[PDB]
């Protein structure tokens, strides 16, 4: 499924995603469109035989279990494929276990070299929440 | 350790323009945005502008047309450029760090007086 | 642009008491507000960010409030280390702005 930009920062403010660690709702709607290009189904196999999934891109060598990445230490201890829903709940549960205080959206790679530096505000703006 | 100092040339003509700089450390310039505010003595705060961390800039509306704000990544440094002096631009000018929508670190400021 | 109007311009009051301060915005800010606090001679110290969150160091009888277009900033049982200055800021999108500054007295 494809979000709104709008949509989806109403959802991830609904899951406790706004000022969590710290860090203002725009964060996670930019890293959203930079990692996922806000698809739920989204997927990105890597050089390292660990892909990435969902919305937020959580990684099966780290975060969640694909059984079939080398090195797995599933920390979210959840199967990848229950992170491409169109609910944001398992991906935004593992995204705030990533994150466990501020320079933890560093984890995703799109976010420190897409938005850190941005006007991440400029994605919510105009959008009710 | 995050740091800024605003350096400055102290007494400007108002037959003149400004130039201050603001050298920072302890981060890069490109993961934060840089906003400059000033202060006229016993007076508030008033904003002047910002430079983001992808060099987009953002001024104050009535002071736009004499602000200009650039940066410099590679050597830590951003500037603030004003023309068109007032004996009203007398104030103590700051840089300060902007991280997600608060200005966490900031200089100690430079003093700037107005002459004739 | 948005103008903060905050109040009061001056507060006089002595150690162990609780004030308040007030900034409301012309438009709503959607709790991107911060506090600042400024002691005399001093640069202005981020106190608090989005609206309700202390910075690091900040003591726990600071604390905000608001949403919209109303804010505030409470002081509880202040201390000798909190006479001074306050200023609020808005950081919903440019241009920014900051409250005309609160100045908490001794008594």
């Amino acid at each position: 499924k494809v979000f709104g930009r709008c949509e989806l920062a109403a959802a991830m403010k609904r899951h406790g995603l706004d000022n969590y660690r710290g860090y203002s709702l725009g964060n996670w709607v930019c890293a959203a469109k930079f990692e996922s290009n806000f698809n739920t189904q989204a997927t990105n196999r890597n050089t390292d035989g660990s892909t990435d999934y969902g919305i937020l891109q959580i990684n099966s060598r780290w975060w969640c279990n694909d059984g079939r990445t080398p090195g797995s230490r599933n920390l979210c201890n959840i199967p990848c494929s229950a992170l491409l829903s169109s609910d944001i709940t398992a991906s935004v549960n593992c995204a705030k276990k990533i994150v466990s205080d501020g320079n933890g959206m560093n984890a995703w790679v799109a976010w420190r070299n897409r938005c850190k530096g941005t006007d991440v505000q400029a994605w919510i703006r105009g959008c009710r929440l | 350790q995050v740091q800024l100092q605003e350096s400055g040339p102290g007494l400007v003509a108002p037959s003149q323009s400004l130039s201050i700089t603001c050298t920072v450390s302890g981060f890069s310039l490109t993961g934060y945005g840089v906003n400059w505010v000033r202060q006229p003595p016993g007076k508030g705060l008033e904003w002047l502008g910002m430079i983001w961390g992808d060099g987009n800039t953002d001024y104050n509306s009535a002071l736009k047309s004499r602000l200009s704000i650039s940066k410099d990544n590679s050597k830590s440094q951003v500037f603030l450029k004003m023309n068109s002096l007032h004996t009203d631009d007398t104030a103590r000018y700051y840089c300060a760090r902007e991280r997600d929508y608060r200005l966490d670190y900031w200089g100690q400021g430079t003093t700037l007086t107005v002459s004739s | 642009d948005i103008v903060l109007t905050q109040s009061p311009a001056s507060l006089s009051a002595s150690v162990g008491e609780t004030v308040t301060i007030t900034c409301r915005a012309s438009g709503n800010i959607h709790n991107y507000l911060a506090w600042y606090q400024q002691k005399q001679g001093k640069s202005p110290q981020l106190l608090v960010y989005y609206t309700t969150t202390l910075a690091d160091g900040v003591p726990s009888r600071f604390s905000g409030s608001g949403s919209g277009t109303q804010y505030s900033l409470k002081i509880n049982s202040l201390q000798p280390e909190d006479f001074g200055s306050y200023y609020c800021q808005h950081f919903f999108s440019t241009p920014r702005t900051f409250g005309g500054g609160t100045k908490l007295e001794i008594k």
